[PDB]
């Protein structure tokens, strides 16, 4: 149930004295440790040549949110709100109103990539696979206002990724 | 007049490089940027001294071991060192190399 | 206060990472409330999920789904590893080693890609949850975990390789920090810490959560309660991770990940879609969440930092009333400035670096 | 002896980029003088290569394009400039080509990827997408 | 790799060899094609001052051999 | 051509440094599975130029307000010693012949202290003040062993003539002869140029910079140039000392091959000794010097003196 | 102009100097500080792209802001900002240096570095994986490229 670190006493015999005598004035298990760094060195470095090579990712990745269409090409969402009242960190805004045509579809989705904590809700709880966390990691802005996203940003980011989210979704839609 | 000359030259050239690096870079236009306890142990740097006074006597010796009295000579080698181990000894005994 | 290098008081300042997380889990429902563990000790995420899922579903009267504790176990044990990695390397970074840092934390970046395999999150995940864990593991996880953990001891061994027989090392750690078991007890030491000074007690063993009471380890326990005691048990701590790992990934059980009752789990896609319980039920519960029966329940479980602790008190709505957050850290640090006396600066950084201290568990 | 080899190996390196010129080039632009098979080119020119000998995470590498949406890419290269076809292959994600397997084809999807266009004048804005909520009082033209 | 260490290496080593082949070469320059005489003691400097007065041209390397004899 | 022979000992040897940042960066990475830099030219090669300038460009911070004079001779003096130590060394044949040049590079460097001395105290700050006076410390306590370890080595020699190493050495190397006052020497130099172990001046991970916090761009540059200088100095001391080389005299090249293959060895040995071992503490570093090596180089001291006398093996004055 | 020429050229090469040899300083309040000792971790280790941790604000040249800053640290980051010499990039990292992110509401949070020091890139993530980060630092880099400090100065 227990084991005992320490807890072990040195033989006294002259040969064990004589070897730890020898590791003290000789410096045997510095020239160990300088032995392993040899070893180190020599051995292949594990750096990957970025940007030209890219780390391994799952499906189930975390990224850029995007806002889905339906193979039609109207947008998935259907302003349940559910998303905005799961979301940890408030940073999903939703406006809706009746449109033209009828259906009930988002005047307004802004998710402020500044609040939010790419927990993965939303993606789990919209009942349509609209905001789908996408695949893109590297969508870094040079100011703060540039990732306050839009519904048109968001749409925009779902029509750029849909080819590899869709094949993303598939690949996992069966785990969820 | 090589030595003096190295060491003109040395001075001047490192000298330059603090000129060029003092006041050379310092041109690049800016703003504005605003902006002891007694060490007791400081024993050390004395004891320091009076062994790097044993060092100084001790440096003759590679031209001592040509004298042709070489019994006194090794006799009297051995006595300095063995009074700067006694020394060390004395200093390290009664707690006196309490370092830092 | 330092008089020349000897440090004659010291008084540490906290709060420069308070981030008011128990006053904002108070606004948030339990299933919003769980991400903020993740964030509380960066360094072990899924060790404090599993003590928030523990306290939820202690309080909920419901019980995790056998396969989903196996999971738990496993990723528990692979946190405690990550754990253990950044602390003892960390350690030997601010003492000067600087190498075994890189040399461990390729295996901790092969650690975070598990994780981004199983939650899509490389750190900070959301992987286990009050009822369970959110989905099951990706086919082909297991045998990669196993690919891994089959090679990890060479690494581990490596690390001893340089550290453990060093003079230098040994010098700087050899009796530096010495904290009496009967000081350890009172000054409320947890994990490691109480485990230096040699007294025997790990929560893993004593009261068991999930499913440790089905697994083979052996607690390290030091004998001299020094930095370096603390160091050999850490690094026998993670070869007996290892050994768990090897026995959860030989056992671990076919079936359902989440408790299957949807009134606290939430239906999966296909039924939420196809039937109007599971849709009523996953609306519920992604809007206003499961309502917790009322009471109060102090939950703790063996962190790889110490004793994670949290007091969670309901009052039978879907956001919990109050929840107290026992990081070991925060003990730790206070006895810091007992451990501290008679020693050195550097001594000092040594003596943060054997506590290991994540200032987010003690700022909450 | 192996070192023979091995340095034959890197001759064979210098023919395979197309000779010392290219050597240079790929030298120089990626850092990396490996040859690998060519899985594949996306329309905006990046080609892509596989070499599964070497060790996971360097198997798969792209080399970016020298020009992409009007803009000179010889030096400065980015990830963003990855199509998302390719993006999922080179991640890893996938462990079929787009070649092999392409994407489902869909009108709404974009036709030309955009790298991110931060500090540029295609930049996005944020801005409200609703109407005025509050309409006020329009007086009256007529002087009474 | 591990070789690519070795090209800074290469460098540095042309570095610190440059130095000392530059002295012995200069020394060779001016010294006649033989080594600089090394004067560790007067007598050393002695016998180059007599060479120096023996060349007749004030440089000490100059030698004179059997030939002014007679 | 004197001032000719004077550049081509210095340009070079600033140069070598220069590549030397570049060489301890790649191993220090490729022993940490790492890369060293390579995106900055060829394999790296650029990386040098782009920091010097980089440096250069920076912003001149000063708020030393307190001796500026001081504040400006520090850099001046551990530059100007830096180069001025490589002159006396035979390679085979040294820029300047000193019957002494042993204890000429002895005092030199200890002169070179004054530079951190008063880097430290000009700056009047808290860690440059207390760094310094630790630095003081470090550098004094280890000279003492660098001089006996020095004389005992020497008594083989039969002078403090570094020519005269290369003929002392001609049969066989030094080290075999007193490889327990090598490996002592060795370490001694480690402490002497501030490295890790002893990296305690600077100290990054306990003092923010060490003497140093205050200088920035070319003085700080020029501290760093030093520092390395200081390295391959040292290491080639050590190469003269103990490692001999043959030395044709007709074809001097070949030593100088071997020689600088030696003494890159030793900087790669330093190199590799920074990344494997954690730093000694301040104090730990002084109970190793006083109270462990200084006895051992005593009584070897006293051992070289006698083995000479009585094996009649009393080298030759000239 | 062949005077416009020349101060492109010494632009460039004094911008290239800057971006290849960027020194960030070590500091890192919360989590992002594990992902960016991931990336100087040998995977995507940053000392390849000249990327060097060195611990003094007056020898580091941009102040990575890896964590949530509370109201109590402000005070000191902004410090060590204005200690580190010029020409000085800040980037921001996580959403909790962003904008505040998990702990926007909180009353000890301050709601993003930008309201204490001016930030050049903001790297979204939570924390953002190691990959995002050197993306972002290889946009500074590329910013600092497209600096003109010289090619103005001419231009008065
Ligand atoms: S991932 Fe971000 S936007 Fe989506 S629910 Fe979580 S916090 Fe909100
Ligand atoms: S953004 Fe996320 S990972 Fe970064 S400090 Fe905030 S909570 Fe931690």
């Amino acid at each position: 149930t227990y084991k005992f670190v320490n807890m072990r006493e040195p033989s006294m015999d002259m040969k064990s004295v004589t070897d730890r005598a020898a590791q003290t004035l000789l410096w045997t298990e510095l020239v160990r440790g300088l032995g392993m760094t040899l070893s180190y060195l020599f051995r292949e470095p594990a750096t990957i040549n970025y940007p030209f090579e890219k780390g391994p990712l799952s499906p189930r990745f975390r990224g850029e949110h995007a806002l889905r269409r339906y193979p039609s090409g109207e947008e998935r969402c259907i302003a349940c709100k559910l998303c905005e009242a799961v979301c940890p960190a408030q940073a999903i805004t939703i406006e809706a109103e009746p449109r033209a045509d009828g259906s009930r579809r988002t005047t307004r989705y802004d998710i402020d990539m500044t609040k939010c904590i790419y927990c993965g809700f939303c993606q789990e709880a919209c009942p349509v696979d609209a905001i789908v966390e996408g695949p893109n990691f590297e969508f870094s802005t040079e100011t703060h206002e540039e990732l306050l996203y839009n519904k048109e940003k968001l749409l925009n980011n779902g029509d750029k990724w849909e080819a590899e989210i869709a094949a993303n979704i598939q690949a996992d839609y069966l785990y969820r | 007049m090589n030595i003096m000359l190295t060491l003109l030259t040395n001075v001047t050239l490192a000298s330059l490089l603090v000129l060029i690096a003092f006041w050379l870079p310092q041109l690049n236009a800016y703003s504005e940027k605003t902006s002891p306890f007694s060490m007791k142990f400081f024993l050390v740097a004395i004891t320091f001294l009076l062994f790097d006074l044993e060092i100084a006597l001790l440096l003759p010796l590679p031209w001592a071991s040509q004298t042709n009295n070489l019994k006194t000579m090794l006799t009297m080698a051995l006595f300095l060192l063995i009074l700067l181990a006694a020394s060390l000894a004395y200093e390290w005994t009664q707690k006196g190399l309490e370092w830092a | 206060e330092l008089s020349g290098e000897m440090v004659r008081k010291c008084d540490p300042h906290i709060g420069l990472l308070h981030r008011g997380t128990e006053k904002l889990i108070e606004y948030k429902t339990y299933l919003q409330a769980l991400p903020y563990f993740d964030r509380l000790d960066y360094v072990s995420m899924m060790c404090n999920e599993q003590a928030y899922s523990l306290a939820v579903e202690k309080l909920l009267n419901i019980q995790p789904p056998p396969r989903a504790q196996w999971i738990r176990v496993l990723f528990g044990e692979i946190t405690r590893l990550l754990n253990h990695i950044m602390a003892v390397t960390t350690h030997a970074l601010d003492i000067g080693a600087m190498t075994p840092f890189f040399w461990m934390f390729e295996e901790r970046e092969k650690m975070f890609e598990f994780y981004e395999r199983v939650s899509g999150a490389r750190m900070h995940a959301a992987y286990i949850r009050p009822g369970g864990v959110h989905q099951d593991l990706p086919l082909g996880l297991l045998d990669d975990i196993y690919e891994f953990s089959k090679n990890f001891s060479f690494r581990i061994d490596e690390l001893e390789e340089m550290l453990t027989n060093n003079r230098i090392w040994r010098n700087r750690t050899v009796d530096i920090g010495v904290v009496t078991a009967e000081d350890a007890l009172n000054y409320g030491f947890s994990g490691v810490m109480l485990r230096g000074s040699g007294i025997q007690w790990d929560l893993r063993k004593t009261q068991p959560y999930d499913v440790y009471d089905q697994v083979e380890f052996d607690v390290p326990i030091g004998s001299r309660g020094d930095c370096y005691d603390r160091y050999l048990c850490r690094v026998e701590e993670m070869r007996q991770s290892l050994r768990i790992i090897s026995q959860c990934l030989n056992k671990m059980p076919p079936g359902e990940i989440k408790v299957d009752d949807a009134k606290v789990s939430p239906p999966k896609r296909a039924e939420m879609k196809t039937s109007m319980e599971s849709l009523i039920h996953h609306f519920k519960l992604y809007t206003e969440g499961y309502q917790v029966p009322p009471g109060a329940t102090y939950t703790a479980i063996e962190a790889p930092k110490g004793e994670f602790g949290v007091y969670l008190v309901s009052d039978g709505s879907s956001r919990p009333y109050r929840c107290k957050i026992k990081a070991p850290g925060f003990a730790h640090l206070a006895g810091l400035d007992k451990m501290s006396k008679g020693h050195m600066l550097a001594d000092v950084v040594a003596i943060i670096g054997t506590q290991d201290i994540v200032f987010g568990e003690v700022d909450r | 002896m192996e070192l023979v080899q091995v340095l034959r190996r890197g001759l064979q390196q210098v023919s395979g980029h197309g000779g010392l010129r290219g050597y240079l080039r790929v030298l120089f632009r990626a850092n990396d003088v490996r040859v690998g098979t060519l899985v594949g080119e996306d329309k905006y020119g990046n080609k892509y290569y596989e070499d599964n000998k070497q060790f996971f995470g360097r198997h798969r590498w792209v080399i970016y394009t020298t020009e992409m949406n009007g803009r000179d890419t010889f030096w400065d290269v980015d990830g963003s400039m990855v199509p998302p076809e390719w993006h999922r292959w080179l991640h890893c994600m996938t462990d079929d080509p787009p070649t092999t397997k392409p994407p489902t084809a869909r009108k709404y999807i974009w036709t030309n990827h955009k790298f991110n266009v931060s500090g540029t004048p295609q930049q996005y804005v944020p801005y409200s997408t609703t109407r005025k909520k509050i309409q006020e009082w329009v007086p009256p033209s007529t002087p009474y | 790799m591990w070789f690519e260490i070795l090209p800074g290496i290469a460098v540095m080593a042309a570095c610190l060899f440059i130095p000392g082949m530059a002295t012995a070469h200069i020394h060779k320059f001016t010294n006649g094609g033989k080594e600089k005489r090394v004067a560790h003691f007067s007598y050393q400097w002695n016998l180059m001052e007599r060479d120096r007065c023996i060349s007749g041209v004030n440089r000490y390397h100059v030698t004179k051999g059997l030939e002014n004899i007679d | 051509m004197f001032m000719i022979n004077i550049l081509s000992l210095i340009i070079p040897i600033l140069l070598a440094v220069a590549f030397l940042t570049l060489v301890e960066r790649k191993v220090l990475g490729y022993m940490q599975l790492r890369k060293g830099p390579n995106v900055v030219g060829p394999y790296g090669l650029l990386q040098p130029i782009a920091d010097a300038l980089k440096l250069f460009t920076k912003e001149p911070l000063r708020p030393a307000t307190s001796s500026i004079s001081m504040f400006i001779i520090a850099p001046i003096l551990a530059l100007s010693l830096a180069l001025t130590m490589w002159v006396p060394l035979p390679m085979p044949y040294p820029l300047i012949n000193m019957n002494l040049g042993v204890l000429f590079m002895l005092a030199m460097s200890s002169l070179a202290v004054y530079s951190i001395l008063w880097s430290g105290w000009a700056s009047n700050s808290k860690y440059a003040l207390i760094g310094a006076l630790r630095a003081v410390a470090q550098t004094i306590s280890y000279e003492v062993t660098l001089a006996i370890i020095l004389l005992s080595v020497l008594l083989m020699n039969g002078s403090y003539t570094l020519s005269t190493l290369i003929t002392t050495q001609e049969h066989i190397w030094m080290i075999f002869t007193s490889w327990p006052l090598a490996m002592m020497w060795f370490i001694s130099t480690l402490a002497e140029t501030n490295r890790a172990p002893f990296d305690l001046t600077e100290g990054e991970s306990e003092l923010v910079s060490g003497f140093n916090v205050e200088y920035a761009a070319g003085p700080f540059a020029m501290f760093f140039m030093a520092e390395y200088a200081n390295i391959i100095m040292m290491n080639a001391f050590t190469a003269i000392l103990f490692l001999g080389a043959s030395h044709d005299p007709h074809t001097p090249e070949l030593y100088t091959i071997n020689f600088v293959l030696k003494t890159l060895a030793l900087t790669i040995t330093f190199l590799w000794i920074r990344a494997s071992y954690p730093r000694f503490r301040y104090d730990q570093l002084m109970h190793l010097l006083w109270k462990s090596f200084l006895p051992l180089t005593l009584a070897l001291c006293m051992w070289h003196i006698s083995l000479p006398i009585m094996t009649a093996s009393i080298p030759p004055q000239s | 102009s062949r005077g416009e020429y020349v101060v492109a050229k010494l632009d460039d090469l004094v911008n290239w100097a800057r971006r290849s040899s960027l020194w960030p300083m070590t500091f890192g309040l919360a989590c992002c500080a594990v992902e960016m000792m991931h990336m100087a971790a040998p995977r995507y280790d940053m000392d390849r792209f000249g990327v060097v941790f060195r611990a003094s604000p007056r020898q580091s040249d941009v102040m990575i802001v890896a964590g949530t800053l509370t109201n109590k640290m402000a005070p000191a980051l902004r410090k060590v900002y204005d200690q580190m010499p010029e020409p000085r990039y800040v980037v921001s990292m996580g959403s909790c240096a962003n904008g505040g992110g998990y702990y926007h509401y909180s009353y000890s949070v301050v709601r993003g570095c930008d309201r204490i020091v001016p930030v050049d890139i903001y790297v979204p993530g939570c924390p953002p994986t190691a990959e995002a980060l050197l993306y972002g630092i290889l946009q500074l880099q590329r910013k600092i490229k497209r600096e003109k400090r010289l090619r103005i100065w001419y231009r008065r």
